[PDB]
């Protein structure tokens, strides 16, 4: 019954991305002083099952001046890596016990930009031709802001597995000994996964969001779908790394209860940022990576190399 | 003879501009930060050092067998 476990994880998470689109706007609504979806629910709660069927009735045109084998291959690789990344992730037991899987996250988070380079090219012209080229350019630069300060906690964890990442935090809630790194951990995933203040991928008044701009609601229904699957997955990855919960072997039930409550709270922030702050005007977006984000990340890197040595506090492995 | 303006009852409301509430600034910050961070590393070396002791016990049970 291994095969019944995989389907027990793909299916209960497509609701949690469909019942986030509803909480996308109720939370964003009471900031504006207005109620949620009022009339169809009764409370709203039945909105996404009606708002899903309309997309698969509405005619999925392909553009006449488009290519063929590239345009319908990027949504295959969209939902592939958006759902494959949920595998090696402990809660409290992961589906797969990888020896080194923290690196496997970057082995999965690297190839997502290789679909945007397809879809911006595969269909058509300037509102997604050059307008998606400068969306690959922001997402590549926020790995070296990411991969360094992901390594900067592993000097204190001890190894590459994720079971040690819960063992080392039984008494600490490790956001305290590394709170400068925890800041730039947030803004990276806030800009890499293409969200509200550092936007130009989706597109406000930029490429009039020319990375979708062309998908009718047949193939478009996943892009949004798949994408919303990253944003609840960097939140499930931050809360297993910094704000780690407590594991008890005799009681694994109380792990998940105290766990899903925490990833939901960080997921609120991606909604709660959007209702405050304006955009970044593509220069100043990348003007603060090199000049401003990056030299501090090397500074704490050299700090976290020497401090396990000159404390005589080497983590065991 | 039924016309508006009252004989009295007025404010007015201000034209002013003020909300400068401070705020715990100016060497109060950078002092709670370092004082919190050094409590973190002090909470290290009591766990990472202690886990290093149980680590050797885990290798110990290996070596006492395997002849
Ligand atoms: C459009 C449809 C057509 C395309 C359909 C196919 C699409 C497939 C794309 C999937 C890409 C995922 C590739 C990821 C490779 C990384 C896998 C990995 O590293 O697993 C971790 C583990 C490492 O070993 P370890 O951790 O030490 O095991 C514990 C031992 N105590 O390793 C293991 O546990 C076992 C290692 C051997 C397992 C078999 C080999 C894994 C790769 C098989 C697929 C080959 C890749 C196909 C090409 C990819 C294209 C993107
Ligand atoms: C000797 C002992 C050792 C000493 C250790 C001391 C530790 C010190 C730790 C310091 C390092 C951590 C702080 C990180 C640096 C902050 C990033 C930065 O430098 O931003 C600079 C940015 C540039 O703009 P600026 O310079 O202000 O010029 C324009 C003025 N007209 O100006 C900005 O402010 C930009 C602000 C961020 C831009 C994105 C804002 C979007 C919203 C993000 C909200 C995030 C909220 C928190 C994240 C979640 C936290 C859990």
């Amino acid at each position: 019954m291994f095969m019944i476990n995989i389907l027990m994880l793909i299916i209960p998470i497509l609701l949690a991305v469909a019942f986030l689109t509803l909480v996308e706007r109720k939370v964003l609504g009471y900031m504006q002083l207005r109620k949620g979806p009022n009339v169809v629910g009764p409370y709203g709660l039945l909105q996404p099952i009606a708002d899903a069927i309309k997309l698969f009735i509405k005619e999925p045109l392909r553009p006449a001046t488009s290519s063929a084998s590239m345009f319908i291959l990027a949504p295959i690789m969209a939902l592939g890596l958006a759902l494959t990344m949920w595998i090696p992730l402990p809660m409290p037991y992961p589906l797969i016990n990888m020896n080194l899987g923290v690196l496997f996250m970057l082995a999965m988070s690297s190839l997502a930009v290789y679909s945007i380079l397809w879809s911006g090219w595969a269909s058509n012209s300037k509102y997604a031709l050059i307008g998606a080229l400068r969306a690959v350019a922001q997402t590549i630069s926020y790995e070296v802001t990411l991969a360094i300060i992901l390594l900067s906690v592993l000097l204190m964890s001890g190894s590459f597995t994720l079971s040690t990442l819960i063992t080392t935090q039984e008494q600490m809630w490790l956001i305290l000994p590394a709170w400068p790194l925890a800041m730039m951990w947030f803004i990276s995933t806030l800009a890499e996964t293409n969200r509200a203040p550092f936007d130009l991928t989706e597109g406000e008044s930029e490429l009039v969001s020319g990375f979708n701009v062309e998908y009718a609601a047949g193939p478009f229904a996943l892009f949004f779908m798949a994408e919303y699957a990253n944003i609840i997955m960097m939140n499930i990855f931050t809360a297993i790394l910094f704000l780690g919960t407590s594991h008890n072997p005799h009681m694994p039930e109380l792990y998940t209860i105290n766990f899903t409550i925490k990833s939901l709270l960080l997921t609120m922030s991606f909604l709660w940022i959007r209702a405050s702050y304006p955009r970044f005007r593509y220069d100043q977006l990348m003007h603060l990576l090199w000049k401003n984000f990056l030299p501090l990340t090397l500074a704490l890197c050299m700090w976290h190399v020497s401090l396990p040595i000159l404390t005589s506090g080497i983590p065991p492995q | 003879k039924q016309d508006m303006p009252p004989v009295g009852g007025y404010g007015p409301i201000d034209y002013k501009r003020n909300l400068p509430r401070r705020g715990l600034s100016g060497y109060s910050m950078f002092a709670v930060g370092i004082g919190a961070l050094l409590f973190g590393y002090w909470s290290m070396m009591k766990w990472n050092r202690e886990r290093r002791r149980l680590q050797i016990e885990d290798f110990e049970a290996r070596i006492a067998l395997m002849p």
